[PDB]
C-alpha cells in the first residue's frame, strides 16, 4: 500500500505569538479497516482545549488489515546558526502541544440539526441527569420522579466444588480391545466412580467420526454425569451415516435404535488392518429381517426362521424361507464403502443421583456470606451461601422452591447443607426539579 | 403466583433452566433454545400485563 | 398508638393481607 | 540515518480535562432534526487526557522538551494538536516497530 | 460478501437505463429497490454521505450513482375506498368515496 | 410392504409420508418416473435442492 497526494508548499516559518490552529483526529482499527476522522478549527489560546462542541467527519478508511497496538508521533525540529552543536545536540524545537485520549465503548444520544450536522450529544453514563435524558430520549426533562435503571451487586469470587475422587477410570478397554461383539448382539458397559478424561480422548488417536448431540464436545469437561454407558459394534461405512436419533435405515439399524431425545454421542473409526483377512473374514454377523420395529435401547438374540410368506417354514429353510441372520463379507480389496468401522456409543443422563463421573477440576476453597459464583456438580449461578437449618434426610441431595429454582444444596465434600440467596438488587429512581430550574438531582434505591 | 409458576415450563426446549442450557451447549445450538424460552416467557408476561 | 377507632380495628382484623420472597427474587417488587 | 537527540530535560507529565470534545459521525446515513441513540467507540466526557508540549524554555539550563514517547493504542485514539508553526507532522503505528512486522506510516 | 458499508464497487453487467422522474415508477439504486416518485431534493448532503433514511428505517433520499445527484423518494398515492348505498331493498345505485 | 425390503435397495427415504405407514393410505393415479444418474446426482434428487 502506498499513496502520494498532489504536491504543495506549506509555510515553514516559525510563527510567534499564540497558537491559532487546532487539529483533532480519531483513529480506529476495526475489522482490518484503519478509519481516520479529522477536524480543523481556528482558535486562540495558550493551553488546554476550547470548550466549544465540534463534530468530526470521516476522511479515509484505509483497508490494510494488520495489528496496531503502539504508536508514536513525529515532530519537526529547527536548525540554524542559533543552535550550535552536532546533530544530536545542535537543534531546537518550536512551541507545540498535543493531547492523547483513549476511547471505550459508550452509548451516546446525538442531536442532528436541520442540515444534519451533529450540534449536541449526551453521554448516558456520566451522571443521573444524562442517564435520565437517555431513558426519556430528550435533552430536557420536566419535574418529577423517574424510573431510570436497575442495579445488582457484582460477584466477588468463584468457587468450584467436586467430589473427592482421584482414580481415573480406563476408557481403554472399550476402545483398544482385541475383539468386540456383533451388531445384533451389541455389548454394553457401565462406567462409574471416575474422573473423566474426555480431553485427551478427543484427538489422541486421530478419530474419523466424532460428533455429539445434546452436549458440546468442547464443553464435555465441565459437566458431571452418573453411570456413563458405552456401546460397541463394527458395521459398514454407509450405515454409520444413519447412526443418529430420528433416522431410519436397514434392519441392522433397527436392531440398535436410538431414542428421540438422546444425550451423548457416537465415536467411529476406521478398521482395515485388523478386520481384513486375506482369505476373508466372516465371524461378524448381522440381522436382515424382523417382524416389526424395535423400541429404543433394546437388544435381540432371538434366532428363528423368518416367516413373512404365507407358508409355515417350521425350520425347513426351503423356498420363501430365509434365515434372518447374514454374515458380512469383508476382504482387504473392496470398495470405499466396504471397509468396516468400529463404533462406540456414549450415553449421558442428568439430575438423577449424586454425581460419580466427571472431569478433573481442582476443587477450590469454600467461601460463604458473600454472594459469588459457584459450581455444585454442574449447578451454577450466583448468590450468598450460608448455613441452613432445614433438615435433609440422608438420601436427599438438594431442595428447590416454587419457582423451580435451587435454594438449598449439599456440599459434595463434607456433606454440609448450604442456602442460596442471590445478591440484593432493585430499581433506581431520580428526583429532579426539572432541567429548566437547576441541574441537581436526588437518587432513591427502592 | 401463576406468573411465577410460568417460569417452570419447557415451552418446547430441552430444559427450562437457562443456566443449564448455557452450560452444556455451544452458542449456535443454544440460540434457538434460548429463543423458544424467550418467546414463551414474553407471552406469559404479556398476558399478565393485559 | 395507632389512632383508629374500635370499629376500624375490627375491620382491620378481618382482612388477611416464603411466598413473598420467591416472587421478590424474580424481579417482582411491591 | 538514525540519530539519537540529546540535551533533553526531565519533566513530569501534566494532565488536562477533556471537556466535551471527541464526537464523530458514526454512520454515513443522512438524518435531519431527529435524535439518535447509538453505541460505539466514543471518548468519555470529562476525562483526564494525557498532555505533552515540546518547548525550549529560555534561561540557563531551561526546560528543553522533545516529547515523542511510545504510547499504547488500545481500542482507538483521540489525538489533538494545537499548532502555530507546524511542528507535529505525522504518526507511526505498529507492534514491534521494526522490520519484523508491518508498520503504518 | 458484505453489504451497506460504502459506495458500491463490484457488481454485474446491468445496462443502466435513462432516468425518469416526477412519475412513480420502479427503481434500482445499487441494489436498493422499490417504487415511488423521484424528484429534486433540497436537503444538503455532505460529500461523504450516500443516502438518507427516516424514523421508519426506510430510505427517503438517495444519490444518483452516475451524476452524483440527490433525489427524493415518495411512494404512490394510496387510500381506502368507501361505498355509500341506500340498501339493496330500495335501489341498486351506489356512490364511491376515496379518502 | 414387499417392495420396501425385497431387493435390498440402496437409497430409500420418503418426503411428507412415512414409509412404514405407506400401507395405511389411499391414493389416486400413482405416478412413476425412470432414469439413470451417477452417484453425485443422487444426493440432490430432493425438493428445494439445486
Ligand atoms: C499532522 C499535522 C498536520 C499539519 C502540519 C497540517 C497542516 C495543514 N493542513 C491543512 C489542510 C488540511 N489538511 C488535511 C488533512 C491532513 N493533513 C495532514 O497533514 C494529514 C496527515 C492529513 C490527513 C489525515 C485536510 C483534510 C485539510 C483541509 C481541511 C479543510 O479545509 O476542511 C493546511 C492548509 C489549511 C490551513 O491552514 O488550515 C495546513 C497548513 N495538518 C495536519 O494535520
Ligand atoms: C540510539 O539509542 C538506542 C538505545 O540506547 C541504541 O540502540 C542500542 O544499540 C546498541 C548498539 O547497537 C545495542 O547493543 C542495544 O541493544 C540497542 N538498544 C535497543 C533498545 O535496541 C541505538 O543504537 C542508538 N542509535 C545511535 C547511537 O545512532
Ligand atoms: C488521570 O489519571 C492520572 C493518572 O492516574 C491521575 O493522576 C494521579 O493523581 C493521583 C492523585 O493526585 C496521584 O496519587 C497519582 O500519582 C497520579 N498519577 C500519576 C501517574 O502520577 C489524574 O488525577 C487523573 N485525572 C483526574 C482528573 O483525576
Ligand atoms: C497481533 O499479533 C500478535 C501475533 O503476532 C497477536 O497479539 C499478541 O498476542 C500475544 C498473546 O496472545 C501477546 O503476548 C502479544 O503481546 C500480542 N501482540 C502485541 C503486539 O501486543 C494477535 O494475533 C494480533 N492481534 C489481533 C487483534 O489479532
Ligand atoms: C443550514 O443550511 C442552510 C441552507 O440550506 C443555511 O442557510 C444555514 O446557515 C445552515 N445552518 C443552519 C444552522 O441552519
Ligand atoms: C475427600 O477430602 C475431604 C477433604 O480433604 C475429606 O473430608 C473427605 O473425607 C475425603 N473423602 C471423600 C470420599 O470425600
Ligand atoms: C490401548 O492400549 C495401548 C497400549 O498401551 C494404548 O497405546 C492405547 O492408547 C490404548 N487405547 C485407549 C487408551 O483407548
Ligand atoms: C421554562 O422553559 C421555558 C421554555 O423552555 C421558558 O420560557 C421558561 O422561562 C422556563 N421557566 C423559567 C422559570 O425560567
Ligand atoms: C323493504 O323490504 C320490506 C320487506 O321485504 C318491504 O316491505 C319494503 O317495502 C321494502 N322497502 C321498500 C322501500 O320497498
Amino acid at each position: 500500500f502506498e499513496y502520494v497526494s498532489q504536491p504543495f508548499l506549506m509555510d515553514l516559518e516559525g510563527k510567534q505569538g499564540n497558537f491559532k490552529n487546532l487539529r483533532e483526529f480519531v483513529f480506529k482499527n476495526i475489522d482490518g479497516y484503519f478509519k481516520i476522522y479529522s477536524k480543523h478549527t481556528p482558535i486562540n489560546l495558550v493551553r488546554d482545549l476550547p470548550q466549544g462542541f465540534s463534530a468530526l467527519e470521516p476522511l479515509v478508511d484505509l483497508p490494510i488489515g494488520i495489528n496496531i497496538t503502539r504508536f508514536q508521533t513525529l515532530l519537526a525540529l529547527h536548525r540554524s546558526y542559533l543552535t550550535p552543536g552536532d546533530s544530536s545536540s545542535g537543534w531546537t524545537a518550536g512551541a507545540a502541544a498535543y493531547y492523547v485520549g483513549y476511547l471505550q465503548p459508550r452509548t451516546f444520544l446525538l442531536k442532528y440539526n436541520e442540515n444534519g450536522t451533529i450540534t449536541d450529544a449526551v453521554d448516558c453514563a456520566l451522571d443521573p441527569l444524562s442517564e435520565t435524558k437517555c431513558t426519556l430520549k430528550s435533552f430536557t426533562v420536566e419535574k418529577g420522579i423517574y424510573q431510570t435503571s436497575n442495579f445488582r451487586v457484582q460477584p466477588t469470587e468463584s468457587i468450584v466444588r467436586f467430589p473427592n475422587i482421584t482414580n481415573l477410570c480406563p476408557f481403554g478397554e472399550v476402545f483398544n480391545a482385541t475383539r468386540f461383539a456383533s451388531v445384533y448382539a451389541w455389548n454394553r458397559k457401565r462406567i462409574s466412580n471416575c474422573v473423566a478424561d474426555y480431553s485427551v480422548l478427543y484427538n489422541s488417536a486421530s478419530f474419523s467420526t466424532f460428533k455429539c448431540y445434546g452436549v458440546s464436545p468442547t464443553k464435555l469437561n465441565d459437566l458431571c454425569f452418573t453411570n456413563v454407558y458405552a456401546d460397541s459394534f463394527v458395521i459398514r461405512g454407509d450405515e454409520v451415516r444413519q447412526i443418529a436419533p430420528g433416522q431410519t435405515g436397514k434392519i441392522a439399524d433397527y436392531n440398535y435404535k436410538l431414542p428421540d431425545d438422546f444425550t451423548g454421542c457416537v465415536i467411529a473409526w476406521n478398521s482395515n488392518n485388523l478386520d481384513s483377512k486375506v482369505g476373508g473374514n466372516y465371524n461378524y454377523l448381522y440381522r436382515l429381517f424382523r417382524k416389526s420395529n424395535l423400541k429404543p435401547f433394546e437388544r435381540d438374540i432371538s434366532t428363528e426362521i423368518y416367516q413373512a410368506g404365507s407358508t409355515p417354514c417350521n425350520g425347513v429353510e426351503g423356498f420363501n424361507c430365509y434365515f434372518p441372520l447374514q454374515s458380512y463379507g469383508f476382504q482387504p480389496t473392496n470398495g470405499v464403502g466396504y471397509q468396516p468401522y468400529r463404533v462406540v456409543v456414549l450415553s449421558f443422563e442428568l439430575l438423577h443421583a449424586p454425581a460419580t463421573v466427571c472431569g478433573p477440576k481442582k476443587s477450590t476453597n469454600l467461601v460463604k456470606n458473600k454472594c459469588v459464583n459457584f459450581n455444585f456438580n454442574g449447578l451454577t449461578g450466583t448468590g450468598v451461601l450460608t448455613e441452613s437449618n432445614k433438615k435433609f434426610l440422608p438420601f436427599q441431595q438438594f431442595g428447590r422452591d416454587i419457582a423451580d429454582t435451587t435454594d438449598a444444596v449439599r456440599d459434595p465434600q463434607t456433606l454440609e447443607i448450604l442456602d442460596i440467596t442471590p445478591c440484593s438488587f432493585g430499581g433506581v429512581s431520580v428526583i429532579t426539579p426539572g432541567t429548566n430550574t437547576s441541574n441537581q438531582v436526588a437518587v432513591l434505591y427502592q | 403466583n401463576t406468573l411465577v409458576k410460568q417460569l417452570s415450563s419447557n415451552f418446547g426446549a430441552i430444559s427450562s433452566v437457562l443456566n443449564d442450557i448455557l452450560s452444556r451447549l455451544d452458542p449456535p445450538e443454544a440460540e434457538v433454545q434460548i429463543d423458544r424460552l424467550i418467546t414463551g416467557r414474553l407471552q406469559s408476561l404479556q398476558t399478565y400485563v393485559t | 398508638p395507632s389512632k383508629r377507632s374500635f370499629i376500624e380495628d375490627l375491620l382491620f382484623n378481618k382482612v388477611t393481607l416464603d411466598l413473598i420472597c420467591a416472587q421478590k427474587f424474580n424481579g417482582l417488587t411491591v | 540515518q538514525c540519530v539519537n537527540l540529546t540535551t533533553r530535560t526531565q519533566l513530569p507529565p501534566a494532565y488536562t480535562n477533556s471537556f466535551t470534545r471527541g464526537v464523530y459521525y458514526p454512520d454515513k446515513v443522512f438524518r435531519s432534526s431527529v435524535l439518535h441513540s447509538t453505541q460505539d467507540l466514543f471518548l468519555p466526557f470529562f476525562s483526564n487526557v494525557t498532555w505533552f508540549h515540546a518547548i525550549h524554555v529560555s534561561g540557563t539550563n531551561g526546560t528543553k522538551r522533545f516529547d515523542n514517547p511510545v504510547l499504547p493504542f488500545n481500542d482507538g485514539v483521540y489525538f489533538a494538536s494545537t499548532e502555530k508553526s507546524n511542528i507535529i507532522r505525522g504518526w507511526i503505528f505498529g507492534t514491534t516497530l521494526d522490520s519484523k512486522t508491518q508498520s503504518l506510516l
